[PDB]
RNA sequence: AUUCCGGUUGAUCCUGCCGGAGGCCACUGCUAUGGGGGUCCGACUAAGCCAUGCGAGUCAAGGGGGCGUCCCUUCUGGGACGCCACCGGCGGACGGCUCAGUAACACGUCGGUAACCUACCCUCGGGAGGGGGAUAACCCCGGGAAACUGGGGCUAAUCCCCCAUAGGCCUGGGGUACUGGAAGGUCCCCAGGCCGAAAGGGAGCCGUAAGGCUCCGCCCGAGGAUGGGCCGGCGGCCGAUUAGGUAGUUGGUGGGGUAACGGCCCACCAAGCCGAAGAUCGGUACGGGCCGUGAGAGCGGGAGCCCGGAGAUGGACACUGAGACACGGGUCCAGGCCCUACGGGGCGCAGCAGGCGCGAAACCUCCGCAAUGCGGGAAACCGCGACGGGGGGACCCCCAGUGCCGUGCCUCUGGCACGGCUUUUCCGGAGUGUAAAAAGCUCCGGGAAUAAGGGCUGGGCAAGGCCGGUGGCAGCCGCCGCGGUAAUACCGGCGGCCCGAGUGGUGGCCACUAUUAUUGGGCCUAAAGCGGCCGUAGCCGGGCCCGUAAGUCCCUGGCGAAAUCCCACGGCUCAACCGUGGG
């Protein structure tokens, strides 16, 4: 990059959350900017020929797409380089099953299947919060996607908390609040993947973050990040976890 | 030559299904393509028209080849999906 | 720096003429009838390895030692090279002449497919020989003792029959 | 294998250096049957000069035309259908190549931007009202040796320009809704100004028409994502036979400029800033992940694969654009070279091949877009010397061959004579393999047939006290030493030893070497204690009690890409190689 953007990416050069073969050739497919981050999402050309394995070469997986057979959170996807990511639903209603995209205890992208009815709801962590003309609020999730909010109701939100949303219509269903006693899935770290309670919070001067501590089902306690907790439950799991 | 099915599946997306098998022929040569169709029409009872071997494949010191073929519902959707060399050199199309 | 050179698997003498030693391995070289002296050295260099590996492994502690230690005694007594209730301490008697029985042309020598060293290399380099249902024509091939009985004549060879003349000839010694 | 062996004397024990014996890299003598895998092959001298071909396009669902084929009525025409260029849109700033410059915030690592830009993409909130204009293509006439280029006629758009509204930016006065560790920020209300949008466009069905219904699209705002700019602390070369350096130099106040902070640049006010803990200047060099070697501590290198930087004959400078001061785009100077009708006009392979030159030193002017990707397109698709496939090559690593058996004879290792057997390898066929081929793999027919060299032979150091030549000559010799007419050492024969598809010669780095010494060396007589003493920085510093918690130790959060290294298991016949896990 001397005069411009990149637009390739060699394959020893990717992601290492990918499930993906390294020397087997030199470039891989570079996303397209979207929803979530580099580190935590994959090119739907992968889940389609890689994962699932409903297309042996890309040229064929192509066609499949372009025919509108893959749904994520509910929308058609037809882009080969479109990023599905963490909390992400893929469904192809032409075989009815239905997956949700997690990290896995090592670090990488798994799809993990669901049932019809939980499949209409995504759980979105609150990223940020401000103040837009006209004296509303305005909503930024984890994926990047955006809700508005009157005046009215700006006690009812906060940052950190989880918003349970139906798609694809995008409309707002339960709001799980940031507290004790919440229950948590880690996404990132070391302790990635576990899940448990919340025993305690613990802030820092100077803009260092702040590092919470969680109580896993055999009664262990271990600390991460507090931007790495994603609340899923009151006391209970909201949805479907390994 | 004996043919024994490993793995049979279903792709409703594409429209087809897609068959594993080995051949099983000490003291012989690798089977040709013309009679592993054969054999494989009349054991699964499939039209040969829209029927494609995608390969034979032979091992060192083996008594034993694995193949792998697709079969196809419709023509049409024969001809749109694959390439133009695999329908040359299976012999349903000629060559321009 | 530089990218990954591929380095050789055996390691050469000290000093080239040194007379014990050349005596040693001439005893050694006639009796298992190998090609080289580096076929020799190759199988040396297993041994070492094997060796340099418990070495280590006594010294150490903690978690990952353990899961290494139990790793090196499976590998080993899968091999054929230990009993089933070696020890660690085991590891460090063992020599050469373990290692140079277990050859494939060696194993087809005493099972009594062949008369002598020679004819059981010719046998495995011809395509005469089958081990657990494959041929194999490599006679430095490392046998498993999990597949030492599957052993045979091919089921297409013309030794594969009990009234062919030179079978006859072997089955009489 | 955490190692020694030869050399100073008539003989001995030391210090000390030289040589032998190991690994890897480049060149090279002689000699070569086969297959597989891989990140190998004009890097060292010349970042020298280059004929020819190719290495970047794509869209007919943005727009008017030309040509052709059919159908209806056709005097006309209207249709469908397919080609071709032009206008218009997006791309050409990535990918590929080389290592000259550079000792620097260039690079590695942890942080920051509340001091900043971002076309393509994602989500939510809004908008699409009214006018005008030219011009290529096409027709007439051309100019010039060519490179190029003139006038007149007519025409369209998702082309260009206005007007409105939305919107943006600056400053002054109030209010306290948001995020955050903290507001020169966001939000609301007045007031003075400046700038200032858009394509309801295209395709298809139901439409008798009216008009829907999808598909692709245009503009504004808030946020994200992607790609970057800028800043800081810390870390990694050699020289004192280089000791003082700096004067927009170091800081302050007021401005300009920039996307943005800043002596980045100005105007004024001061005298600061760096340095024996090495400034300044000179030498050499792209940095890292890594690689070679060694028991380790260490010592040496940084071409090939990945991440960052820089360059396009040398030196300066601009246009367009979201992004360039742009390798296959522009301008000037210097320096080469080419074509002219002599008036002028052009070109720099450090892209793939190929050529000359320089040297000890390095390949085909090949096939394909089938795989992996990128650009364009609604899509089907199209292009790509990237990449994939082969051709030449003692590049690296892995697995094999040059026969085997029985009975006799022999100088009994080996050689010969009889009888038998097999076909990896070799010759000829069928299948599978491949984009097409070639290799490879499974079968069939023939037949021991088609396949061994290089160095050494007195000691070190394994191997002859044999024969013939030469006669201090010729020659050998890493070192020690042989050769003077009875040579185990030179030249040749016959034997023998080592390694073996290889084996020797020259140069480099590590080891040898505790001959660089932290681990771990020496200084009376062998190299080495200043002629003597006083003392500044630095290093080293007596006993007890109380406090602290900087060093130090333990536990736990966030990081130090992938490849490379070690281990088990799984896939290619096993392996080399490749995948899933643990380190
Ligand atoms: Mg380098
Ligand atoms: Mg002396
Ligand atoms: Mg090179
Ligand atoms: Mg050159
Ligand atoms: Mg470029
Ligand atoms: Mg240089
Ligand atoms: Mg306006
Ligand atoms: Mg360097
Ligand atoms: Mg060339
Ligand atoms: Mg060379
Ligand atoms: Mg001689
Ligand atoms: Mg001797
Ligand atoms: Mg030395
Ligand atoms: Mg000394
Ligand atoms: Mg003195
Ligand atoms: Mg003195
Ligand atoms: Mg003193
Ligand atoms: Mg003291
Ligand atoms: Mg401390
Ligand atoms: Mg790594
Ligand atoms: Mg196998
Ligand atoms: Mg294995
Ligand atoms: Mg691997």
């Amino acid at each position: 990059a001397r005069k411009g953007p990149k637009r390739h990416l060699k394959r020893l050069a990717a992601p290492t959350s990918w499930y993906i073969e390294r020397k087997a050739y030199k470039w891989a497919v570079r996303p397209r900017p979207g929803p979530h981050n580099m580190r935590t999402s994959i090119p739907l050309l992968y889940i389609v020929r890689d994962y699932l394995g409903y297309a042996k070469t890309a040229r064929e997986a192509r066609k499949i797409l372009n025919e509108g057979k893959f749904l994520v959170d509910g929308r058609v996807r037809k882009d080969y380089k479109f990023p599905v990511g963490i909390m992400d639903v893929v469904s192809i209603p032409e075989t009815g099953e239905h997956y949700r995209v997690l990290p896995n205890r090592i670090g990488k992208l798994i799809l993990h299947p669901i049932s019809e009815e939980e499949a209409n709801i995504k759980p979105l962590r609150i990223r940020n919060k401000r103040m837009v003309k006209g004296a509303k609020i305005q909503l930024n999730f984890h994926d990047g996607t955006n809700h508005l909010i009157p005046l009215s109701e700006k006690d009812n939100y906060f940052t950190s908390y989880t918003v349970l949303m139906k798609v694809p219509e995008r409309e707002i269903l339960e709001v799980l609040p940031f507290e004790k006693g919440a229950y948590v899935f880690v996404t990132q770290g070391k302790n990635v993947a576990r899940k448990g309670r919340i025993v305690e919070i613990k802030k820092f001067p100077m803009g260092w973050p702040d590092v919470v501590t969680i109580e896993d089902e055999e009664g262990e306690l271990f600390d991460t990040l507090k931007e790495y907790a994603f609340v899923v439950g009151r006391d209970k799991p909201r949805i479907s976890l390994p | 030559m004996e043919i024994k099915i490993t793995e049979v599946k279903e792709n409703k997306l594409i429209g087809r299904k897609e068959i594993y098998f080995e051949i099983y022929h000490p003291g012989e040569p690798t089977p040709s393509r013309k009679d592993v169709k054969g054999k494989l029409v009349a054991m699964l009872d499939l039209n040969p028209e829209t029927t494609v071997i995608q390969y034979i494949r032979s091992y060192f010191g083996s008594y034993k080849s694995k193949g792998y073929a697709k079969y196809y519902y419709d023509k049409d959707r024969m001809l749109y999906i694959e390439p133009e060399y695999i329908l040359i050199r299976d012999g349903i199309i000629e060559k321009k | 720096g530089d990218p990954k050179r591929q380095r050789k698997k055996y390691e050469t003498p000290p000093h080239p003429w040194i007379k014990e030693r050349l005596d040693r391995e001439r005893v050694l070289m006639d009796k298992y009838e190998l090609k080289n002296k580096k076929e020799l050295w190759k199988h040396e260099t297993q041994l070492k390895n094997f060796r340099r590996r418990a070495r280590r492994l006594l010294a150490a502690r903690g978690k990952q030692a353990e899961i290494e230690r139990e790793q090196l005694l499976a590998r080993l007594k899968r091999l054929g090279l230990l009993p089933e209730d070696a020890v660690l301490d085991d590891v460090l008697s063992l020599t050469i002449e373990d290692i140079l029985e277990r050859r494939l042309q060696t194993i087809v020598y005493k099972k009594g497919l062949a008369r002598t060293m020679r004819q059981a290399r010719q046998l495995i380099v011809h395509g005469h020989i089958e081990v657990n249902g494959q041929i194999i024509r490599s006679p430095s091939y490392l046998v498993l003792k999990e597949e030492e009985d599957t052993i045979t004549y091919a089921r297409t060879s013309p030794f594969a029959n009990p009234q062919h003349p030179e079978r006859m000839m072997i089955e009489k010694a």
